[PDB]
């Protein structure tokens, strides 16, 4: 009964949509070509696949997707590959032209023509639902279908949809390394229509989950598909107290609650633990306190911050496996006794548990080994303060020249919406220090 | 037919073929 | 700085002519540029702010970033010309609750947005030079409901001509400002 | 020390020296014009007449009679001297033949352009500030002369791009030399605004096409 | 779905346009009757970017041959793969140019104009949706150059949103076999820098020395040559004809390289080019790509980077291969050559990789530096261009065929004003303070 609706836009979108229905398919015992065997049983068969599947009185299950893609290369691909008989074939949705890293080609010129088309999809897989939980966005600031298209997708889902939860999964861009030159311009106009329309923004960039798949995963040359491996698991455990029973169950509309303090302030950092490969997964015991202390250690940050520069708003914890609730009471006491870890002085119960009993699903060609238990941590911290402190510095080093902005100009955006999400910015970093600071 | 309909790739001789829906037309090309 | 001193009728933090004009605020230049230079239409001395970034270039009162101004006077009033570019400039008000506000003048937006840490309004500045004259009592009773009680930083951002920027109790009209407070054009 | 895009620069502690710099900004070397030239054979109807409020070319025979299209060129090529005979017969009689015009500056306009860049281009600051008062003087000698810039802004505005960043930055320090007006990047936003006072509609579009950091004045 | 119509022009656009074709035919697994004989699906999936079905399963490319002179056309034809074009595609005078700019812009190539834009009306409008056009020619010549910029400067005009695409083989000093060659090349950049979306440059001398002293060959002639170019007009747009994990296409490297309008003059490179004797004995992998596309004696233009700081550079890797390797090696260099690069742009490189190989290698890379260093390649041509015309040598064989004397003074001036533009964006501070002292 509870149901959730994925809108998964642009490469990134597809590419780690991919990754996810591999996954979700797997976690229900559901055949590449839709319909669960007859042979065999995987799981019990239960209701728990209504939040993302539709059961056709034959016996096909069909994805609740909506696959968004401005050029043909990416979606082709779904339609050829493994899972092509999986999908409807209205759901994936392709336009012509792409959108060429321009933010204002896919928001004014390129995305008006196939707006209708979308939300139209988007309203025949929202009529099914008898009740809705709420949708989930896959996108990435640094592309222009990604950021344009779905600046305007979120401002059309808030007018005909009232208060329906719309959940974030972005990709931001990493300090270093960037595949682009216009990449500070996009990220900053899509904050900026961005801010008012999300009810939650999850980050991970780029940079950190390569780190962590050469320490830990031990990894010498990652590639886009083991990082999007690991981006499944924790939209897993997101969605895993919705479709399995468990002691602690939180909904969607529970943790939205217990992690942000102001509506401005929707930025959490997403961590997983333990990721270990094949070889050290069967030597180390990993308990309750083993794994969630790898969750707060600042080298294993899916983001390019250090929590020990800022202190800690709130923390949603989610344990799944083989996991009992005294030995997450005891661990997070630990935690509390440190002082290094430092919490905002007028949020004493700091932390918000859950508890599933479904362990993670192991992939067929993945890294990651099966564990009989895991924890994901959806932390929030002042240390955001400065991912975008060097990004306001990177968007002003080309902007006082003016680089780049005859090709956004031209394609409709005036001169004064690249300063007017300029200030937008700047008011949000005094926003976080007046916050953060104690009494 | 190893593809669905709305495949936006070439597929050879199928725009001589008419009158027929995209799955007909590929099994007519192929064949 | 100003909770000690005596506030009635209205109160100077700025003017263009002085020995330190700029004694008590902070200049953050970047890509751009501060001096003083006589007007060509009023005969007398202005400051000035310039710069292609808006952003990076402001000066800010006070100085210190920890201090606060505490000035109980409801209306802000600024005499500054208009050039046809890009400006903005900020006030931070103390409402009744004692949470700490924000009020954006920006003459390039468009929207209205309200929040409960930056309220942005749009502003039009009239050609030559002209007087702007702000609500700080009224703006919180509409934007949030609730009362005034203090003010504590002002900012100035780029691309303005600035000259005695002055706190009153209410609005006088012209003809009951002092001579040293009127604009006098030739 | 090393050359970039080596094994060498690729080394655990080397070091690598950049490149040698272009001369954007650097002052370039002048070359004989042909207003020193004509003025020693002797053709210029002028002489320089010594008053007591101050120094001003005297005329031998009326201005407004001359043939402009002879001597307009000409004296556009005196911008580039910088000894004194001959740079103060150059800018003075510019302002001259200007007022005194009339009718007969437009047709001349397409044989003006090539001593305007040329004066520009040897980036001396002395030569750049007399050129844009000329150029502000210019623009408002008669009623559709300023339309017909708007084809040779491609030629003019290159080298007002490079000087229109530069400005004092003494924070509180009064400038006591507004008078003699050498501050260029004061000048630039200056002339540039009327080039798109008088340019017409599309001046403005021009303009930001050269310029690049360019706002519109005339729009709101 | 985005379909590209070839255009070449004159006899050295033939020829680089013939050995392209027989490239890119090879690539996609055609013989040289027309017909379709390979062993993939991934060939035949997008293969509406660059040819037109006919009848009975053969594939015709969607080109157009403009020349003033039938026995280059006659060459190519004749040639091995010269078969598969329609003969309706060719168009060409009875008279030549003459090496002659005047002759094939304003006398002679007025005539023919007409027709072939009847030609391309016809070849464009029968498309999907047209992404742009694409052109290779030489700035040396008059067929190539005075037709070729007529040619763009209608085109543009008649399709003002599509990309165009150039590749101009600029005059090089030291090999120059043409007397009159300053004077068509300085008339045709002023064309090429207004009528443009981007212009590669290729000189004959930097493929000389890249085809000898790193390709190892005794007779490079000019099909060796002409290999290295095709390669690189193969590998800019496999993007747009084969699946990638991070793909880009035309439009997205002009709209990621290009900063200002006027800058689109770009500097390419191939990357694993090997000797035949020591192709067996080097181990290729991202390391060796990125330190051979980045070497300054692998520019294809006459022009050293060491002299100016690169703007921006794009790379468009091929193969199999790790995105973190990729981002490191390319990291690194810009973290060691840190005053190579220009400071108000940070990190100036875009990458692209694309999955399917070229042809009997397992990976390669190619890149695109859009560098200071062709003011140099300006004020070369402009100072030799001056020298001629200050005593007005070779001119009446320009002013008898309906020519000024003030054009040649225009486009000097334009040109000039370009290697200005260059100047400023060479030497510009992040900080606009400590240049005026
Ligand atoms: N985390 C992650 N990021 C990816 C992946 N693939 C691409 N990206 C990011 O996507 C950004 C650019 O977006 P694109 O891949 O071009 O896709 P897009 O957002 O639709 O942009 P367009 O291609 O212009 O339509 C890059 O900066 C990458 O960081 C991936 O597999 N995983
Ligand atoms: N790279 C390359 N250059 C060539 C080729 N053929 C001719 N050229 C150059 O082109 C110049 C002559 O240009 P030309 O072919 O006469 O131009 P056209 O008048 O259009 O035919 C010569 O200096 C050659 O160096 C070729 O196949 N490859
Ligand atoms: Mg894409």
């Amino acid at each position: 009964m509870r149901e959730c609706i994925s809108i998964h836009v642009g490469q990134a979108g597809v590419q780690i949509g991919n990754a996810c229905w591999e996954l979700y398919c797997l976690e229900h015992g559901i055949q590449p070509d839709g319909q669960m065997p007859s042979d065999k049983t995987i799981g019990g068969g239960d209701d728990s696949f209504n939040t993302f599947f539709s059961e056709t009185g034959a016996g096909k299950h069909v994805p609740r997707a909506v696959f968004v893609d401005l050029e043909p290369t990416v979606i082709d691909e779904v339609r050829t590959g493994t899972y092509r008989q999986l999908f409807h074939p209205e759901q994936l949705i392709t336009g012509k032209e792409d959108a060429a890293n321009n933010y204002a080609r896919g928001h004014y010129t390129i995305g008006k023509e196939i707006i209708d088309l979308v939300l139209d999809r988007i309203r025949k897989l929202a009529d099914q639902c008898t009740g809705l939980q709420g949708f989930l966005v896959f996108h990435s600031f640094g592309g222009g279908t990604g950021s344009g298209f779905t600046s305007l997708l979120m401002e059309r889902l808030s007018v005909d949809y009232g208060k329906k939860s719309k959940l974030e999964f972005s990709i931001y861009p990493a300090p270093q390394v960037s595949t682009a030159v216009v990449e500070p311009y996009n990220s900053i106009l899509t904050t900026h229509t961005t801010l008012e329309h999300s009810d939650c923004a999850f980050m991970v960039d780029n940079e950190a989950i390569y780190d962590i798949c050469r320490r830990n995963l031990d990894i010498e040359r990652p590639t886009y598909t083991n990082l999007n491996r690991l981006i499944g698991q924790i939209v897993s455990s997101i969605t895993a107290s919705l479709r399995f029973d468990g002691a602690l169950n939180v909904d969607l509309t529970e943790f939205q609650t217990n992690l942000v303090p102001y509506p401005r302030i929707h930025f959490p950092l997403a961590t997983y633990a333990p990721v270990i490969s094949a070889e050290k997964a069967y030597h180390e015991q990993l308990s309750v306190a083993e794994i969630t202390n790898a969750c707060f250690e600042p080298a294993n940050q899916m983001v390019k911050c250090d929590p020990r520069h800022g202190k800690y708003m709130a923390c949603c914890l989610l344990y799944r496996g083989d996991v009992v609730p005294k030995d997450v009471n005891a661990a997070i006491a630990t935690i509390k006794t440190k002082r290094t870890i430092q919490f905002v002085d007028w949020c004493p119960t700091g932390f918000k548990v859950g508890i599933n009993y479904q362990p993670p699903t192991v992939v067929p060609g993945g890294d990651l080994a099966k564990v009989q238990r895991a924890v994901c941590m959806l932390s929030n911290t002042t240390a955001i303060a400065e991912a975008w402190a060097r990004l306001d510095h990177k968007f002003d080093l080309m902007y006082a020249k003016r680089a780049f902005v005859h090709w956004y100009v031209g394609e409709g955006m005036e001169e004064g919406e690249f300063s007017e999400a300029r200030e937008d910015m700047a008011a949000l970093e005094k926003d976080y220090e007046e916050v953060g600071v104690d009494s | 037919s190893s593809m669905i309909p709305g495949y936006t790739g070439f597929v050879p001789r199928a725009q001589f073929i008419f009158a027929k829906n995209c799955s007909q037309v590929w099994a007519e090309a192929l064949s | 700085m100003f909770k000690n001193t005596f506030q009635s009728g209205f109160l100077s933090i700025l003017y263009s002519i002085g020995s330190k004009p700029l004694q008590i605020w902070d200049k953050k230049v970047r890509n751009g540029h501060i001096k003083r230079i006589t007007d060509n239409d009023i005969q007398s001395l202005v400051l000035e702010i310039e710069g292609t970034n808006v952003s990076t270039t402001y000066i800010t009162c006070p100085a210190d970033p920890k201090k606060t101004l505490g000035i109980k006077l409801p209306f802000l009033v600024m005499i500054i010309k208009n050039l046809k570019k890009y400006f903005t400039f900020e006030v931070q008000v103390l409402d009744d609750k004692n949470v700490r506000r924000r009020f954006r003048a920006s003459n390039y937006q468009s929207t209205t947005r309200v929040k409960p840490f930056i309220c942005t309004m749009p502003m039009r500045l009239d050609d030559g030079w002209n007087q702007i004259q702000f609500n700080l009592l009224d703006f919180t009773r509409r934007a949030y409901g609730t009362n005034y009680i203090e003010t504590l930083r002002v900012q100035i951002h780029a691309n303005c001509r600035i000259r005695r920027v002055y706190f009153s109790d209410r609005l006088y009209s012209e003809d009951e400002l002092p001579a040293e407070f009127k604009l006098y054009l030739p | 020390v090393s050359e970039g895009f080596t094994v060498k620069a690729m080394m655990k502690n080397s070091v690598v020296r950049g490149p040698p710099a272009a001369g954007a900004f650097k002052e370039r070397p002048t070359k004989p014009t042909a207003f020193r030239k004509f003025y020693e054979r002797g053709d210029f109807p002028i002489a320089l007449e010594h008053d007591s409020k101050g120094n001003k070319i005297a005329w031998k025979v009326e201005i407004e009679k001359l043939d402009y299209h002879h001597y307009l060129p000409l004296f556009f090529d005196g911008l580039c001297e910088m000894t004194f005979p001959y740079e103060f017969f150059a800018r003075q009689g510019i302002h001259d033949m200007l007022e005194h015009g009339g009718n007969k500056i437009l047709p001349v306009l397409p044989q003006l352009i090539i001593p305007i860049k040329n004066a520009l281009n040897l980036r001396n600051r002395q030569v750049i500030c007399v050129t844009l008062k000329v150029l502000q003087h210019l623009v408002v000698s008669a009623e559709m002369v300023g339309k017909a810039l708007v084809p040779y802004y491609r030629q003019i505005l290159p080298v007002l791009n490079i000087f229109k960043n530069m400005n004092v930055n003494s924070g509180d320090g009064i400038d006591y030399s507004q008078q003699k007006r050498e501050n260029i990047g004061d000048l630039i936003q200056e002339t540039l605004e009327a080039f798109e006072r008088y340019g017409g509609e599309n001046a403005f579009i021009n303009i930001k096409y050269v310029v690049p950091t360019y706002e519109s004045c005339l729009l709101n | 779905m985005r379909e590209i119509v070839h255009l070449q022009a004159g006899q050295c656009g033939n020829q680089i346009g013939a050995k392209f074709w027989e490239v890119i035919s090879d690539e996609h697994g055609i013989d040289p009757t027309g017909t379709y004989h390979g062993d993939s699906d991934l060939q035949l999936e997008r293969i509406n970017v660059y040819y037109n079905e006919a009848t009975g399963g053969k594939y015709v490319p969607r080109a157009v041959l403009v020349d003033l002179e039938p026995g280059t056309m006659d060459s190519v034809r004749s040639g091995p793969f010269g078969q598969i074009f329609r003969p309706d595609n060719f168009v060409f005078g009875q008279s030549g140019a003459g090496n002659n700019w005047a002759k094939g812009h304003y006398t002679e190539g007025a005539e023919l104009v007409d027709s072939v834009l009847d030609v391309v009306r016809k070849e464009a409008e029968s498309c999907d949706c047209l992404q742009g056009f694409q052109l290779t020619h030489s700035l040396g010549g008059g067929t190539g150059s005075g037709m070729g910029t007529l040619l763009i400067s209608k085109i543009r005009e008649e399709y003002p949103d599509r990309i165009m695409n150039t590749f101009s083989v600029v005059p090089s000093p030291k090999v120059s076999d043409t007397v009159v060659e300053p004077y068509n090349a300085t008339l045709s950049v002023h064309q090429l820098v207004e009528n443009t979306d981007e212009t590669y440059c290729i000189d004959n001398e930097a493929l000389y020395d890249i085809c000898f002293r790193t390709l190892k060959l005794t007779t490079p002639t000019y099909g060796d040559l002409n290999h290295l170019v095709s390669a690189t007009m193969s590998g800019v747009t496999t993007c747009l004809r084969f699946p990638g994990q991070l793909n880009a296409d035309l439009r997205k490297l002009a709209v990621n390289m290009v900063p200002f309008p006027r800058l689109h003059f770009f500097m390419p490179g191939f990357a694993p080019l090997t000797s035949r004797g020591s192709q067996q004995y080097r181990a290729l992998t991202v390391p060796e790509l990125t330190q051979q596309m980045f070497d300054a004696k692998n520019m294809m233009a006459a022009c050293d980077p060491r002299h100016g700081r690169y703007l921006t550079v794009a790379a468009v890797f091929r193969g199999r291969m790790s995105m973190k390797e990729v981002d490191e090696q390319m990291l690194n260099v810009q973290n060691k050559n840190s005053s190579y690069f220009v400071e108000w742009i940070p990190n100036n490189v875009k990458t692209a990789v694309c999955d399917i190989p070229p042809r009997g290698l397992k990976m390669s890379a190619t890149f695109i530096g859009n560098s200071t260093a062709i003011q140099e390649l300006f004020k070369r041509i402009s100072e030799q261009f001056t020298a001629m015309f200050r005593r007005k040598a070779f001119l009446h064989w320009y002013t008898g065929e309906g020519m000024d004397e003030m054009e040649f003074t225009e486009a000097e001036s334009n040109m000039n004003d370009l290697v200005s533009e260059y100047q400023q964006y060479q030497d510009a501070t992040a900080e606009e303070e400590g240049e005026f002292e």
